[PDB]
């Protein structure tokens, strides 16, 4: 049963890299606007 | 970016 606990977890560890995968495009969202910014300032 | 834009 020890090997179906592993098996959740590396489920869980799947959503949380789709979680961090939508973490990236909200970084490069971010690095998008902050360019944005600096440009509307300067 | 709204304030940059709302000036």
């Amino acid at each position: 049963e020890i090997k179906s606990l592993k098996h959740e977890i590396k489920e869980l560890r799947k959503e949380k890299n789709d979680t961090l995968n939508n973490y990236d495009t909200l970084e490069e969202e971010t690095d998008d606007l902050k360019n944005r910014l600096q440009a509307l300032e300067k | 970016l709204q304030a940059l834009e709302k000036e």
